């Protein structure tokens, strides 16, 4: 049977029922490695570790996708004006910030 | 002096407070429920029990014929069979071999042992609460049966506690109940003079001595056996013995919030549900001037151990150089931590010792004392048993229980992530503005 910290009693035949509440020792260290802490929130909490690690690698993912995005715009922007000049002379952007 | 608090409706856990005024030392309010009843006013419906099939002496006549009586006992049937030729030990009692007729009676009436084994139908509403409260308040303990309607105080010592209304109108029993063999059942019977044949109800009386009966078992009269004296009948089998037979567990194993049901009265025990409001008018008397208690300086507090079980798993020792002995009203404003005792002893110089309860990983709390606000602060660890047989005495908090590597990790993945998007928005801004400078 499962026991949360709500409770849970049982009546064995003539038995006086008997009560039991659970207690927070879930497998895993929280002070240890990623692995170890995701098991123990993940066996504590269950659907609060899922919803929120996902929601953690989404916007993480999302944020390293618009650096990136940002960071290929400014160096198109910055070097373009550079870089269709006929004879291609780009040494003060490369000097200043080494962009490419 | 008024104040207004709340605590919750556990059995058995006492609950601490603390009193403040702006020129009064702080005083401490310990209530303890050690019982907490819910009585419905019932009113007895009826009373069923096994019923008993009565036959009168079968009336035969010899060579003639009968009429039916007009009925009048409760599901009293009469019929009258011709051409019997009945025999007794001496021999044929009838000279006719036809034309005798033999009048058959029957009825139902209440078994001998319905005085003892017997089941009462009630219906159940409007239900009132009781609480047996310990209450300590100003080193003043008293014991009170308390009604947790909000209209009544109790009154001790000055002191006014007006306990209720109930945060929750929710209660076991239903509007139809059963008491049987002190057990209660939640079974919808069937009123009064509308039972049926071999279900509970078959046979109803209004009170275990009443004189009236209403029965419907589906009895007919059969005819009789060739040369026997004898009423034969068919009856549905007793709804009372088949509902014994299929009864389902009583509302003791199936109530919700672990409440305990009783009778005499019809009582439910320690439900762990809804919240108690308590109103104290407390008279100045019990007050004390800041002058008066001692006042706390140079106290610092060292969790020497805490582990987050359910009970007090954390001793905080406090380190107090105080102006004079005397009685402290510790407690803890936060919800971090609960404190097993609501009053400590002081001396001038010395160490104290606290017993708290916390669901923290990491607990950080302000441990207030006589004036002071020391903040106490350490780290717990997971106690050894999975399963307890107590409830807990702390509360859980929404980030208890996250450590301090978790924060960190959240912090680099969300704390990281929007430094990125800066230093992006930063290059963009600057890349644009350089460019923007570049074309005049
Ligand atoms: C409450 O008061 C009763 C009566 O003196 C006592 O028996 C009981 O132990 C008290 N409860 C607690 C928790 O002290």
């Amino acid at each position: 049977f499962t026991v949360t910290e709500k409770g849970w009693e049982f009546v064995w035949g003539n038995h006086p029922p008997k009560r039991f509440w659970a207690q927070e020792t879930a497998p895993g260290n929280p002070h240890g490695l990623p692995h170890e802490v995701i098991t123990h929130y993940y066996h504590r909490y269950p659907m609060s570790t899922i919803l929120g690690l996902s929601i953690c690698a989404a916007i993480a993912t999302v944020s390293v996708a618009a650096s990136t995005w940002l960071f290929c715009r400014s160096r198109v922007a910055c070097l373009t004006p550079y870089r269709l000049t006929p004879n291609a002379r780009i040494p003060f952007c490369l000097a200043v910030l080494c962009c490419a | 002096y008024e104040h207004a608090t709340t605590m919750p409706s556990q059995a058995g856990i006492s609950y601490n407070t603390i009193v403040n005024r702006a020129g009064y030392a702080p005083l401490p309010i310990s209530i303890t429920p050690t019982k907490i009843k819910l009585i419905p006013t019932v009113n007895l419906e009826y009373v069923t029990c096994h019923y008993k099939t009565g036959m009168d002496s079968p009336a035969i006549k010899c060579c003639g014929s009968q009429e039916c009586t007009p009925t009048y006992r409760p599901d009293e049937q009469c019929k009258v069979f011709t051409g019997v030729y009945p025999f007794m030990w001496g021999g044929a009692y009838c000279f006719c071999d036809t034309e005798n007729t033999q009048v058959s009676k029957a009825y139902v009436m209440k078994s001998d042992d319905c005085l003892a084994d017997h089941a009462e139908a009630y219906k159940a509403h409007t239900a009132s609460v009781q609480a047996f409260l310990n209450i300590t308040v100003g080193e003043h303990s008293i014991v009170t049966t308390v009604y947790v309607n909000g209209e009544t105080p109790v009154n001790f010592n000055g002191v006014k506690i007006t306990a209720g209304p109930l945060s929750t109108a929710w209660t076991p029993f239903d509007r139809k109940i059963v008491q049987y063999a002190g057990e209660i059942y939640n079974y919808d019977f069937p009123e009064y003079g509308a039972g049926q044949p071999g279900a509970f109800g078959d046979i109803q009386s209004r009170t275990v001595s009443s004189s009236d009966l209403y029965a419907n078992t589906n009895l007919v009269l059969q005819r009789p056996k060739a040369g026997a004296i004898h009423v034969p009948y068919t009856q549905a089998p007793s709804g009372f013995e088949q509902w014994k037979k299929d009864k389902a567990p009583s509302l003791k194993f199936t109530a919700p919030f672990g409440c305990e049901i009783y009778t005499n009265p019809i009582r439910a025990e320690n439900c762990a549900v809804g919240s108690i409001p308590l109103a104290f008018d407390i008279p100045d008397a019990l007050f004390t001037r800041v002058s008066e208690t001692p006042t706390l300086s140079a106290a610092e507090c060292t969790l020497n151990e805490c582990v987050y079980s359910s009970d007090f798993g954390g001793i905080a020792t406090v380190k107090y150089s105080a102006s004079k002995s005397g009685k402290c009203a510790v407690h803890v404003p936060s919800g971090t931590a609960t404190l097993k005792e609501a009053a400590v002893e002081l001396t001038e110089q010395g160490s104290a010792t606290i017993h708290f309860s916390t669901a923290n990983i990491h607990p950080e709390f302000r441990l207030q004392i006589c004036t002071s606000y020391v903040t106490c602060k350490g780290d717990c660890h997971p106690p050894k048993d999975h399963i307890v047989t107590h409830p807990q005495y702390h509360a859980q908090t929404f980030t208890a229980a996250v450590s301090k590597t978790a924060w960190t990790w959240l912090t680099s993945l969300l704390g990281g992530s929007a430094v990125i998007i800066i230093i992006g928005l930063v290059l963009a801004t600057i890349v644009a503005m350089y460019v923007l400078t570049n074309q005049k």
